[PDB]
């Protein structure tokens, strides 16, 4: 499976381009896709998606009317064409793919993403840890509180935990807030209860060192995390 | 040819008649046993309030 | 005579509403309460039974205006001519479209298979009814309840510089209610009738009975109707003038509208009730 | 000698009944006469399955008991959420013959079957998002009837070849051969333990069969015509077989013989599914009157009908908690009652 | 709407495998559907081959009409246990050797090879899944047949057969014999086409018995029946 991304490069302020996202090793018409930044030193916030034969468009409310997102089946590809570029757009764009369905896994596979430079009532989702020391061998555990309860009355808390090692796109470790994820070790759980969520790591090793975002996915204003770093 | 399906076929008879078999009675008092043992947690028997029926 | 008359008039209006009403009640009940909808002839035979409906829903007003003066106002007389014309134009149409659909369905086996589906059938009786509607658009603006010797009659007024526009409503209800529908029906059930002696099956004298059923009961519905109002038409551009030759036309107008709309009635017993599928599905719903 | 070899094995068949009717001191109708009946029970279609357009001939509940697999003859196997009506998987298949569908333990796997003598396994977790053939198990010469997962590694089929067998998935061959009957087979049924199966063939006969061994242990008879139906009873020490003569048979492993038979004189079609509730009380067993049947286990008086299927009810079955009831007949749609 | 975002995604993609099995639905509908029997050696191979394990499929396209064969000769199984998977096929193309006459079957003498093919044929006919379906039989193996006549009269298989020693006459009579095991002449009609090796209007013949099989069928959905 890959999600490579073209485009990217400086651009003038309100200017246009067209990012794309190349995918190739799995079934892009069955697959729903998403665009999510990242500015040059801070987190990350949802851009566009589209669903599986283009039924729905959403977007942001910081990028509504600019943009717009697209797909193209038959050539298995993502378009994201952008309008009236300023300074707050320069950000590493992430192809993000997310099947929906009971008991799926959605943003499996981030793409590497583009760097993309400009010349100058939803969740909030808050962690306070910013920064917490780490040790190999030892257990963390990371907090991740929401405005209102991630809790559906159909019974799946909707929370999603990402981490992304430094230099390296953006990991799937859980999925609604208990959930593993393929090819995830076991020692990674997840714990919450509607509002104030907890992941806990029983032995980390380097691989383990990155910045850990949570996810709501309740409403769809998709809302990240601050971000909790961990550092040995 | 036909000799050999006779002499298995009695093989089979013969392991099949070796078994230890146990009364009527004590298998359908522990069919009986089992029956009420579980009634409790029979939604088809004993129907479940609307509000744990996942299929309203 | 004139009371005679009206009480007639009022006995044959309640019975065949009566009728109408139970056989395209029958038809609607099976197809879209008690079965599916499976086929393109369901979607026909729906919108048929549908306009059937609509067209017998305008008696009961009617036979209330024998028996008193009108009393419902001026926009229900405009809804009830409206009825009573889109029922007309639907139901013809709908003939059409069934004969053509049959023509398909026979003639051309292979090419029905792909070309008839239950989305084209919607869409072209969608298209059926848009353009009733819009052929009695025309007709509904001149429908005007007026006080004629202290009674109160919804008629379709035209004024002496108006008189054109009655004369054009009535060719237009027999060149496109006719002419056009009854070439492309006649047209089709020959064609059928003409494939089914050449045909190696034991279902083909059925269908050969049924066709013919099926014309003859149109036209002896249908040709009257427009024959009378030619005539009505020539005699209103004083092409044939007479007392005795109006009090004529209008006994004709009266006996040809009683022997015209029977197919309120007729129709469902010729096209579902006769026919082993409805049939069927009628022993479905009895056993049940 | 020909005739020495049958006279021995009609003395055997006599020894093994005279055994049966000496271990026959009772009857399971006298020693459940004081029970309460079950009473008058009522279920209502808590969901209807549209999307099939063919007859459905297979139906088989995950263990989560909320998704449950399709197969139908319009070559597609449909996997639903019963709880919200949805489709989740339409695994389009190579061959449209299918007469049964699998739903393993864990839930990657499905397994199809039918008149193309193949057991085609898919997988359903997969990177690629598309459900792919894990793996084609042929070797049967006869077509497929039932399979039942083991494990995720191994399946038991039942063929028309009057054989059954257990493959193992990861090379596709077959570990052990299960020979002994003389019609096909038609339904198998695992043991809650998983190692000992039921099986019952056309020959109305149903065997008993040891997995890791390899031969019938035991072989109940009683039957008027083929056993089209078979199912474990929850405790393991049971069984129950469905037959084309309009009856339905209760068989004690224990016992080595038949306990009770469940008939009406207003039945006279066969019966083409059957299964228990999670607690052995009620036998539910589909009839190719319309109609599905539910009996009481330990009493034979009929407890409730289900109706509102306008085919046969070809397929039936339970969810491992119990909470509902799914039948697929020939109409192509689901019901499930609760 | 008291639906999450992905409640009403994967309410999204059920849609989508809705409409994706509409129109499968649609295209299968499209076509028709033979079931293709024959008496072992009848040949039936040979037609095969000419419009063009266990179940046998076969796709062919003639004259905008999309085929589907499913062959079932090596089931080898209990016919009634499948047999009524194939209830609602368009068509049954029956195959029958005119050479199996004289030939008698490998299992016992007793028994005659036609005689096999007559009893498949009342099995398949009188089936009570198989009432309003059509039947085409074709009558392979027409020249070995005529020119075996000669030799051996058609006495032997028709013991009460009193005529011609013709082929012309002799193929009537086994067409008529075989026309007559029809229990229900007026729901189900029998197609006879005489076939050889050399024969190249097969796909034709079939082509027009499904054609009337269609216009039979659309007629009583019409309300024509
Ligand atoms: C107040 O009732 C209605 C008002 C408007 C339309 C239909 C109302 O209900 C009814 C219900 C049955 C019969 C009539 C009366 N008729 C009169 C003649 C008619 C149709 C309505 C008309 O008007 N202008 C011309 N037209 C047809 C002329 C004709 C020609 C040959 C044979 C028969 C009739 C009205």
């Amino acid at each position: 499976v890959q999600l490579v991304e073209s485009g990217g490069g400086l651009v003038q302020p309100g200017g246009s381009r067209k990012l794309s996202c190349s995918a190739s090793g799995f079934a892009f018409s069955s697959f729903g896709m998403h665009w999510v930044r990242q500015a040059p030193e801070k987190g990350l916030e949802w851009v566009a998606y589209i669903s599986s034969g283009s039924g729905t468009i959403y977007y942001a409310d910081t990028v509504k009317g600019r943009f717009t997102i697209s797909r193209d089946d038959p050539k298995n590809t993502l378009f994201l064409q952008m309008t009236s570029l300023r300074s707050e757009d320069t950000a590493m764009y992430y192809c993000v793919r997310s099947i929906y369905y009971y008991g799926s896994s959605p943003f499996d596979f981030w793409g590497q993403g583009t760097t993309l430079t400009v010349s100058s009532s939803d969740i909030v989702m808050t962690q306070a840890t910013s920064s917490v020391p780490v040790t190999p061998g030892e257990s963390v555990s990371i907090s991740c509180r929401s405005s209102k309860s991630l809790l559906h009355s159909n019974g799946n808390t909707y929370l999603y935990w990402f981490l992304q090692r430094p230099g390296q796109s953006p990991q799937l470790l859980i999925y609604r807030m208990s959930n593993l994820a393929s090819g995830v070790p076991d020692r990674f759980s997840g714990s919450g209860s509607g509002t104030a969520f907890t992941l806990t790591i029983s032995r980390l090793e380097a691989e383990d060192v990155g910045v850990y975002y949570c996810m709501q996915h309740l409403e769809y204003p998709l809302t990240f995390g601050a971000g909790t770093k961990l550092e040995l | 040819a036909s000799i050999a399906q006779a002499r298995k076929l009695v093989e089979q008879l013969k392991m099949e008649a070796n078994i230890d078999r146990i009364k009527v009675s004590k298998a359908a008092a522990d069919l009986m046993a089992y029956c009420e043992a579980h009634a409790k947690e029979d939604p088809l028997l004993t129907p479940v309030p609307a509000s744990e029926n996942p299929f309203r | 005579i004139q009371t005679n008359g009206k009480l007639l008039l009022a006995v044959f209006y309640c019975l065949l509403f009566v009728f109408s009403l139970l056989g395209n009640s029958l038809v609607i009940l099976v197809l879209v309460v008690c079965k599916k909808l499976r086929s393109i002839t369901d979607v026909y035979l729906l919108n048929l039974a549908l306009s059937d409906l609509l067209f017998v829903f305008s008696f009961p007003f009617q036979t209330y205006y024998l028996l008193d003066q009108w009393v419902f106002g001026t926009v229900m007389c405009k809804v009830v001519s409206g009825f009573y014309y889109i029922g007309f134009y639907s139901s013809m149409f709908f003939i059409t479209l069934m004969s053509v659909d049959r023509y398909l369905a026979v003639v051309h086996a292979v090419y029905a298979l792909k070309v008839r589906t239950i989305r084209m059938g919607t869409t072209l009786c969608l298209a059926v009814w848009l353009t009733a509607i819009m052929a009695t658009i025309p007709l509904l603006v001149f429908y005007q309840v007026a006080s004629e010797d202290g009674v109160l009659q919804c008629y379709s007024f035209y004024n002496q510089q108006t008189l054109k526009w009655k004369i054009f409503t009535n060719f237009k209800m027999n060149i496109l209610g006719l002419l056009i529908p009854f070439t492309i029906f006649m047209f089709c059930y020959i064609k059928i009738l003409h494939q089914l002696k050449r045909c190696q099956n034991h279902n083909k004298t059925k269908a050969i009975r049924l066709v013919l059923i099926v014309v003859i009961a149109s036209l002896l519905f249908w040709v009257p109707f427009n024959v009378v109002l030619f005539l009505t038409s020539l005699h209103s551009m004083h092409i044939l003038d007479g007392c005795s030759i109006s009090q004529q036309l209008t006994y004709a107008t009266h006996v040809t509208e009683i022997i015209s709309f029977t197919h309120c009635c007729v129709n469902p017993v010729i096209y579902a009730f006769v026919g082993e599928k409805f049939k069927k599905h009628l022993s479905e719903i009895f056993q049940k | 000698e020909l005739d020495q070899l049958r006279q021995e094995a009609e003395q055997l068949k006599n020894q093994i009944r005279d055994a049966r009717k000496a271990c026959a001191d009772a009857t399971l109708s006298q020693i459940t006469n004081n029970i309460d009946p079950v009473g008058r029970i009522q279920m209502r279609t808590r969901r209807t399955l549209r999307g099939h357009l063919a007859k459905i001939y297979a139906m088989h509940w995950g263990t989560d008991s909320r998704l449950l697999v399709s197969a139908s003859q319009d070559g597609k196997l449909i996997i639903w959420d019963s709880y919200t009506t949805n489709k989740v998987h339409a695994i389009p298949l190579r061959s449209s013959w299918v007469m049964t569908c699998a739903y393993a333990p864990s839930g990657n796997y499905v397994a199809c079957g039918g008149l193309d003598n193949i057991c085609s396994i898919y997988n359903l977790k997969t990177r690629e998002g598309n459900v792919r053939v894990s793996r084609e198990l042929a070797g049967h010469t006869g077509y497929l009837s039932c399979c039942r997962f083991l494990d995720d590694n191994q399946i038991v089929t039942s063929s028309g070849d009057t054989t059954c067998a257990l493959w193992d998935i990861e090379t596709g061959q077959q570990t052990t051969t299960f020979t002994g009957h003389t019609g096909d087979v038609m339904s198998l049924s695992l043991a809650p333990d998983t190692r000992l199966f039921v099986s019952g063939a056309c020959d109305a006969s149903a065997k008993l069969w040891d997995v890791r061994e390899g031969m019938c242990r035991q072989t109940f008879t009683g039957h008027e015509s083929d056993i089209n139906a078979i199912c474990f009873f929850p405790n393991g020490n049971a069984f129950a077989t469905g037959s084309d003569d309009a009856t339905c048979r209760l068989f004690d492993l224990r016992a080595d013989q038949e306990l009770m038979t469940y008939s009406h004189d207003n039945i006279i079609c066969g019966i083409t599914s059957v299964s228990f509730s999670k607690s052995g009380r009620l036998l539910l067993a589909g009839y190719d009157d319309f109609n599905c049947n539910v009996w009481d286990a330990l009493k034979a008086d009929r407890a409730g009908v289900l109706a509102g299927h306008d085919n046969r009810v070809s397929c039936l079955g339970v969810t491992d908690d119990g909470m509902a009831v799914a039948t697929g007949s020939w109409d192509s749609f689901l019901k499930i009652w609760n | 709407c008291t639906l999450s975002a992905e409640d009403k995604a994967a309410v999204e993609r059920s849609k989508m495998i809705d409409r994706n099995l509409r129109e499968d639905g649609e295209k299968a509908a499209r076509e028709v559907k033979l079931l293709l029997l024959g008496a072992g050696e009848s040949g039936k191979n040979t037609i095969v081959k000419q419009m063009k394990t266990g179940i046998v499929e076969t796709h062919f396209t003639f004259k905008d009409l999309h085929f589907k064969m499913f062959d079932v000769g090596a089931q080898r199984s209990e016919r009634k246990k499948w047999i009524h998977c194939f209830e609602g096929v368009t068509a049954i193309i029956f195959c029958v050797a005119l050479s199996d006459y004289d030939l008698v079957l490998a299992e016992d003498e007793e028994m005659n090879r036609m005689h096999e093919s007559m009893k498949l044929f009342d099995s398949i006919c009188n089936n009570k899944w198989f009432t309003d379906t059509s039947i085409i039989l074709f009558l392979n193996k027409k020249d070995l047949f005529e020119e075996k006549i000669k030799k051996s009269p058609l006495t032997i298989c028709y013991p009460e057969y009193a005529g011609s020693n013709t082929y012309e006459e002799a193929a009537a009579y086994i067409q008529c014999q075989f026309e007559d095991l029809n229990k229900r002449k007026d729901t189900k009609e029998i197609y006879t086409h005489f076939t050889c090796s050399t024969d190249t209007k097969n796909v034709q013949f079939v082509f027009d018995a499904v054609t009337d099989v269609i216009i039979k069928n659309n007629l009583k959905d019409c309300g024509l029946f």
